[PDB]
RNA sequence: GCUUGACUGCGAGCGUGACGGCGCGAGCAGGUGCGAAAGCAGGUCAUAGUGAUCCGGUGGUUCUGAAUGGAAGGGCCAUC
RNA sequence: UGAGCCUUGAUGGAAGUGUGGACGCCAGUCUGCAUGGCUUUAAUGUUUGAUGUUCUAACGUUGACCCGUAAUCCGGGUUGCGGACAGUGUCUGGUGGGUAGUUUGACUGGGGCGGUCU
RNA sequence: GUUUAUUAAAAACACAGCACUGUGCAAACACGAAAGUGGACGUAUACGGUGUGACGCCUGCCCGGUGCCGGAAGGUUAAUU
RNA sequence: UUUUGUAUAAUGGGUCAGCGACUUAUAUUCUGUAGCAAGGUUAACCGAAUAGGGGAGCCGAAGGGAAACCGAGUCUUAACUGGGCGUUAAGUUGCAGGGUAUAGACCCGAAACCCGGUGAUCUAGCCAUGGGCAGGUUGAAGGUUGGGUAACACUAACUGGAGGACCGAACCGACUAAUGUUGAAAAAUUAGCGGAUGACUUGUGGCUGGGGGUGAAAGGCCAAUCAAACCGGGAGAUAGCU
RNA sequence: AGGGUGACAGCCCCGUACACAAAAAUGCACAUGCUGUGAGCUCGAUGAGUAGGGCGGGACACGUGGUAUCCUGUCUGAAUA
RNA sequence: UAAGGUGAUAUGAACCGUUAUAACCGGCGAUUUCCGAAUGGGGAAACCCAGUGUGUUUCGACACACUAUCAUUAACUGAAUCCAUAGGUUAAUGAGGCGAACCGGGGGAACUGAAACAUCUAAGUACCCCGAGGAAAAGAAAUCAACCGAGAUUCCCCCAG
């Protein structure tokens, strides 16, 4: 489960990176809450050309 | 049934063996928990009957493209 | 006293067992020991001192080696 | 708080007023403290665990309320409590006559007991 | 009072009483792969289990063994790594 | 029949008639017989269907060695003067047959184990709802009223009507004996016997199911069946026994 | 062929050999109408919680054996002409 | 198709037919009570009772049609909660039950054999459950081979006890 973030976030917050999260913490809270998205491989273009 | 929604994983048979290799008949049965997913896609939360695995697929898939299947499947949710 | 014949490969032919098997054996081949030498020595005066097969261990072995070279495993010999 | 590497530790403007440590068999009157033309000793960044706190957002709710609904099921919703504990899956050590299948020799002056078995 | 319907009615079983013990409630426990249900629409003056067996006077010594309760130190020790 | 041995007082048969136990398939070897012979023969299949084709294959004319390998020899050992096994004797395919194997394998026969169903119209316990207990005794608590005390306590009459209380029918039971034992009856009859306002008794319906129920506990009871019901199925279980 | 007929029938009867038969309704071939469906060429594309692995089992004649190969309940997890 | 018929035990009565509507045989129609998947609710199978519609020169009450459940689809309605979903209604389609074996799958014995018995055998058999067809299943190589080659699946005889 790595992803790519929205808004900030703690200790990895950077408005489209691709940082490398619990699958937990994924899919419980940052996805739920609007902060983020899995790295799916389409989406890692989505939030990596800004 | 305790059947995973998303795999289709249910109770297999098998056998036990002891050391000195006596059959027992038992169950290996899946990793079932039932988990509330968030969809957006519907702006509501779906409880779905989930094997550990099942899970890791909807998070490989993604919800909606796993919800797809099961409509087109059949299942309720 | 000196030694390693309590040697290795074989064995005419006998004994004794339902069988598995056990036992006695001159002699031949190689190499060894004692003796001046003829000779004696294949454990102990003899008859108890023992445990089949399977499964596997150790060493040796060009015997085998599932496409080929290998290797694993197997066989054969010694032994546990 | 356990453990490698990068490192915050040193590897093959001179001389002055100069005063705690050093595992140093059994204490170096030397340096600063203001000043003068890619390591044993540990700790900052971690990737990674152990424990403890707190959190909520998974999970539990056999508290309350709301709707489906004139319904002590069920479901959804809001909240309260609980909370990464519990519970469950796989794997695993213990226990396990609760249950289950079986074994528990022969000879023999009947059988058992004794004695015997090469 | 109960019991071997159909050879045993008793001294056997039950019993009120007594004691140990489990049990804080989603109770222990039992039926049940589960949901659930009984326990109880009860809550430790309750409920389960065990033994004893009105009542009277009483109920001594032993914790080595086996079991149960408690024991954060050490030795042995599983999957895993 | 079984036995060392049976007139045996050891087994079996009342009698007759009818049925009633070494089979079948496929493998394999031997003997007989037949065809062909250092050769014999095909299988499925084709089929003009017992023919004809089909030689895939199987057996044999070469063995020795674990084997590589060698080959009328080979193995053994560095090597045999040797020793083991071979060389010298016909084979193969049908057909009938004597054995064997796999099969229920001569026939009948268990007690049992497993699987699926059927049973709480008997009986055990529970649930709900209805019913029954002639007649006769004893006289608890309580009350009232007199005596009694400072008042209580106490006491006497009376009233009152408790109880797995008392006697005894219905009703429920089953302690003794006789009869019965091819019964009137697969547990009864007769005379005695226990309880009879209770943990009593009773009608109807309901619920619990087989390693399971239920059980005031006897291993009792769950349809004349119970140390694991009945019915069907695995099933021709297996039977070194008769 | 066979059956029957007052006992055994080629020539008594029903048949048998042989040869014909469908107004309707249908089984089956082709052929078309209708309905739906797509054929053709060019350039593309090539099956991931999968393969593989650890743990447990199970399938393969093959009993974990040195045991390849298949399946997967469990925890993981690629390359991509 | 016909000279004879009104099925049978089974006579008789009363009849029908003989040149094409007697009867007999075949195709397609018709009617087809009640129960049974049973389907309007209920129910001790062959019975009990409803809703809404129709229906009567005797338009009462009774008779007849429809009214199960689930699925797909459509329309309209429509909570907590505004949207929205849930729910609710209706409409059209379809399923349901049954049946000898063969077939695929989910589950899966024990006797027995081993001369006892646990590994092993019986055996993926017996049985239970789901499902399908006229057959099912399987099938167009991430297959074999052995450096020569072969070319899906299925069945048969060999290979070979
Ligand atoms: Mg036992
Ligand atoms: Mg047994
Ligand atoms: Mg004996
Ligand atoms: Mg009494
Ligand atoms: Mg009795
Ligand atoms: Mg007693
Ligand atoms: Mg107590
Ligand atoms: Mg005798
Ligand atoms: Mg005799
Ligand atoms: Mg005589
Ligand atoms: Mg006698
Ligand atoms: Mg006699
Ligand atoms: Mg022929
Ligand atoms: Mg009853
Ligand atoms: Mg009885
Ligand atoms: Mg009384
Ligand atoms: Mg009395
Ligand atoms: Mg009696
Ligand atoms: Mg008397
Ligand atoms: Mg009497
Ligand atoms: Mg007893
Ligand atoms: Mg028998
Ligand atoms: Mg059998
Ligand atoms: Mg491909
Ligand atoms: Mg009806
Ligand atoms: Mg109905
Ligand atoms: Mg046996
Ligand atoms: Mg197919
Ligand atoms: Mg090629």
């Amino acid at each position: 489960m790595q992803v790519i973030l929205l808004d900030k976030v703690a200790n990895l917050g950077s408005l489209g990176d691709q940082v490398n999260v619990k699958a937990g913490y994924a899919r419980n809270f940052l996805v739920p809450q609007g902060k983020a998205v899995p790295a799916t491989k389409k989406n890692i273009e989505f939030f990596e050309a800004r | 049934s305790r059947v995973c929604q998303v795999t289709g994983k249910r109770p297999v048979t098998g056998n036990n063996r002891s050391h000195a290799l006596n059959a027992t008949k038992r169950r290996f049965l899946p990793n079932l928990h039932s988990h509330r997913f968030w969809v957006e896609s519907e702006k509501r939360f779906v409880t779905l009957r989930v094997s550990a695995k099942g899970m890791r697929v909807i998070d490989k898939k993604g919800i909606d493209t796993v919800l797809a299947e099961l409509r087109a499947r059949g299942e309720k949710y």
